[PDB]
RNA sequence: GUACGUGAAAUUGCUGAAAGGGAAGCAUUGGAAAUCAGGUCAGCAUCAGUUUUCGGGGGCGGAAAAAGAAUAAGGGAAGGUGGCUGUUUAUAGCCCUUGUUGUAAUACGUCCACUGGGGACUGAGGACUGCGGCUUGCCAAGGAUGCUGACAUAAUGGUUUUCAAUGGCCCGUCUUGAAACACGGACCAAGGAGUCUAGCAUCUAUGCGAGUGUUUGGGUGAUGAAAACCCAUCCGCGAAAUGGUGAAUGCAGGUGGGAACGCCCUGGCGUGCACCAUCGACCGU
RNA sequence: CUGCCGAAGUUUCCGGAUAGCAGAAACUCAGAUCAGUUUUAUGUGUAAAAUGAGAGUUUCUAGUGGGCCAUUUUUGGUAAGCAGAACUGGCGAUGCGGGAUGAACCGAACGUGAGGUUAAGGUGCCGGAAUGUACGCUC
RNA sequence: AGAAGCUCAGACGAGUAGGCAGGCGUGGAGGUUUGUGACGAAGCCUUGGGCGUGAGCCUGGGUCGAACAGCCUCUAGU
């Protein structure tokens, strides 16, 4: 009766700290590329921020008229539907990956209001196989309680920063089914983004789209 | 359980069940309070304003 | 909770208003060329599983009981404990002697009667 | 009423209602008229879910916006002003650099677990459990309640006919990659096409099980006796194979994997069916 | 009558056996293997990280063995057409939005509905949607 | 607690050849319903009502004048 209240008003001080914690690190890590960027302008020096080992990709083009080779891709990034958006570790391997499937899918960026926000609103686990909302911690705690991961500012934590277990809460996070944009995409959206389409790497540019679809 | 699905952004109650941190989060900060050093170094203005 | 139906209109058999030899039972057509197998548009439509209602109101009628077919002030009898479950249908073959004691024993009992007004 | 039980459809005449400017039938949504059936239908508030549309306030970022204004230096001139075509702020001013007012403003990007409104769709579930918040209690916290009205001679929901908007190419067969063709189709009613049996094989069920199978036949059966019931002797398949002979050497043989169980302090040990690789035999076992 | 599963569309050997695709039955396998995929390494092939998915076999039993269209490479070309391969696609089993109309064009793939938002294409009127905004060309 | 049942959760839904499952209707047979019926069985008709996704089922009224059905099984010139 009481032991089971307290442990669990203990965990919930301890997440509290932790998200704290993981608030503070946004912060100062904002605050520091600025104050470096800041000090390479007065020096004359340039500074090359980090690559981004984050990358959030959503699929733009349907299940109809795709060659098979491109099809398995998708098939291997869980972009098995039009407007589904995925999370992916941005890196030498998916670099190429995310190449060759540039005419069917896009990709970019994400801040943390993005990360944030698609974890609120569409966050789904996949719990026993299940696509079961992340409705409340203690479903993502027994769920990831090995990884050490115990509440949803913890599950975006992970998924931001691309902690050790960014394989595991990936795979946890259902696709989110991502609605048709609000405001619609461009006037033709199969042209390559930087040729004035919709499709392909986008970089800063997801956000404002992802924003839409929300 | 769960029957319905209430999104924690439009629902404050939800908010607070998961995550019990947004009761003190001090959105806005006044940082820009002292004396704005205008950092841009004079070769980087003129490379800026170059040709 | 009220009843709704999915579907109102009956599904006709595809032709039958021009022949009157083909009847407006529903009849699946295995034509191969079939537009209306192949669903095209301003064709009829056809029966679904999609078309089924709700479970918990499935067979009731508008007023929310299911009708029971009565014979006799026996079978009346039987629908005693499912008063606001059941109300009781008279057969047609039920003579007008065996029409007024089965309506008043439906009435006694509380059990409504669908068709009472007749013979 | 012998043109005789019941009297269907095709088809035809009459009457009523309606429609019709070179097809029609059909489908969807409603109106109108007709006709049925059984609480019906509205308004507002406080919420929940989805969503759309306007604002307000505040952080942060960039050349710590660029500008700009005001105000001090110097520089230059014009698309040359006052002055006298030519010149250098005068009786207009402009451009460039610097200082200053400066932590200037604003635009913009971005963020707020900042906030104020307007509209629409939805109300699934049915004692209590849960996660939370405010404080036993209360709550926007595991799905709508509250306050009212009007109407019952009508509102809603239908059903029939018709009109309007939108859509809708004739069905079957055949050929081809595919159509189209090519046949079939005046209309309606009734009839009308994978059936019975012998053998074989698979699977499933049932009875018995090293057996199994009564119904060639006999017994018997008073109530239907072509049924049911009982079974003497054979016989069929199986129990032995190999090409006359004719099988545990070895717990009807050891090793490994293995179903299942047990003992332990995940894993270990023991036992180890079926089945499969293995060394082995006996005349296939 | 409704519901579920659902191909082949053709190799390889002599009308077929075969394999392939689809199912069933019975097994073992989760400290395991797979993959119409990408990286890394060794010299296009070979070998070992990313990502996804539980992955395997044995038996046996249906249906399939055509074509059409298009891309790319290439072989010749030829009055000019085209002809010969390969290649994976699209159709074929499949409705829907648009292209005024359509087997092959652009989107999109389907239980019954409510609401919201889009794709392709559009916003003078037929026709739902600006006789919008800004800059040019044209009689 | 018709465990054949009850309940919770998630995903999916075109579909020819083919495969698989559950249902509707008809004639006759065994059982059953203290079954229906000359105070009207069956049939038929109807701009009457209801149920089912569907095959179909029940019912009001009219007509009619002697037989008929529900359930569990059997069977087929279904």
């Amino acid at each position: 009766a009481a032991e089971k209240k307290s442990a669990r008003q203990k965990k919930r001080e301890l997440i509290a700290k932790r998200a704290e914690a993981y608030e503070a690190e946004y912060r100062a890590a904002e605050r520091e590329q600025i104050e470096l960027a800041r000090k390479a302008r007065a020096e004359g020096n340039y500074f090359v921020p980090h690559e981004p080992k984050l990358i959030f990709v959503v699929r733009i083009r349907g299940i109809n008229n795709i060659p098979p080779k491109a099809r398995k891709i998708m098939q291997l990034l869980r972009l098995l539907q039009i407007n589904n958006g995925i999370f992916v570790k941005f890196n030498k391997a998916i670099k190429e990956m995310l190449q060759v499937v540039e005419p069917y899918v896009t990709y970019g960026i994400p801040n943390h209001k993005t990360v944030r926000e698609l974890i609120y609103k569409r966050g789904f686990g996949k719990v026993n196989k299940q696509r079961i909302p992340l409705s409340d911690n203690a479903i993502i705690e027994a769920a990831l309680g090995k990884y050490s991961i115990l509440s949803v500012e913890d599950l975006i934590h992970e998924i931001y920063t691309v902690g050790p277990n960014f394989k595991q809460a990936a795979n946890f996070l259902w696709p989110f089914k991502l609605s048709s944009p609000l405001g619609g995409w461009r006037e033709r959206k199969f042209k390559h983004f930087i040729e004035g389409g919709d499709a392909g790497k986008r970089d800063e540019h997801i956000n404002g789209l992802v924003q839409k679809m929300l | 359980a769960h029957v319905q699905k209430k999104n924690p952004l439009k629902n404050k109650a939800v908010l607070s069940r998961l995550n019990p941190y947004a009761k003190a989060y001090k959105a806005n900060v006044k940082i820009n309070s002292e004396k704005t050093p205008k950092a841009a170094g004079e070769k980087f203005l003129s490379v800026l304003h170059e040709n | 909770v009220n009843i709704i139906k999915k579907r109102t209109k009956p599904f006709k058999r595809h032709q039958s208003d021009r022949f009157k030899r083909v009847g407006e039972s529903w009849r699946k057509p295995r034509g191969i060329d079939s537009c209306v197998r192949r669903r095209f548009r301003g064709t009829i439509s056809m029966p679904k599983i999609g078309y089924g209602n709700n479970k918990k109101t499935r067979y009731c009628m508008p007023n929310g009981l299911k009708a029971f077919l009565v014979r006799n002030v026996s079978d009346v009898e039987l629908l005693l404990m499912h008063n606001k479950t059941y109300a009781a249908e008279i057969a047609g073959n039920v003579s007008a002697r065996k029409r007024v004691e089965i309506v008043e024993k439906a009435r006694a009992l509380g059990v409504k009667v669908t068709n009472a007004g007749a013979k």
